[PDB]
């Protein structure tokens, strides 16, 4: 019963997504910063 | 029954795994939550069931 | 096995989705800024410059 192997591959599948979503709005967070700085 | 059921529903990108214990054997089908549909779909034609 | 194949094919996609979806957000954010900017450094220009030529009018006129 491999079972414990592929139990564990959607844990770092979504760790890897959940990463990508995480710098993904780190840059919006980003683009925040210039919007005010470019009107100040 | 059920394993022919499940080849051919789920391909075989399931897990299917039996040990007996007296009071049959204890029988798992393991699907990604996305192949569920079809797996439980395999399952009702084999007139096993949850 | 194909199992895990088709999980991390899966899960890919979605990653191509959110990284480019949170970028093009950003830019847009970005790209907004420089509008708002220019109309206003524009608005004001605009104002300053007739409240100019009719200031030194009413000079004139004095």
């Amino acid at each position: 019963g491999l079972i414990k192997s592929l139990a564990e591959k959607e844990k770092q599948l979504l760790e890897r997504l959940e990463a990508a979503k995480k710098e993904a709005e780190e840059r919006v967070k980003r683009a925040e910063a210039e919007a005010k700085a470019l009107l100040e | 029954l059920v394993e022919e059921a499940l080849r051919k529903a789920l391909e075989d990108r399931y897990l299917l795994a039996h040990e007996a214990y007296a009071g049959g054997v204890a029988a798992l089908v393991v699907v990604h939550r996305k192949e569920v549909d079809q797996a439980k779909a395999a399952l009702s034609r084999a007139g096993v069931a949850e | 096995s194909k199992l895990e194949a088709i999980l991390s094919q899966e899960v890919e996609a979605e990653i191509q989705a959110l990284l480019q979806e949170a970028e093009a957000k950003a830019e847009a954010v970005k790209r907004e800024a420089e509008e708002k900017a220019k109309a206003l450094l524009q608005a004001r220009e605009r104002a300053l410059e007739a409240q100019y030529r009719a200031a030194l009018r009413r000079a004139e006129s004095a």
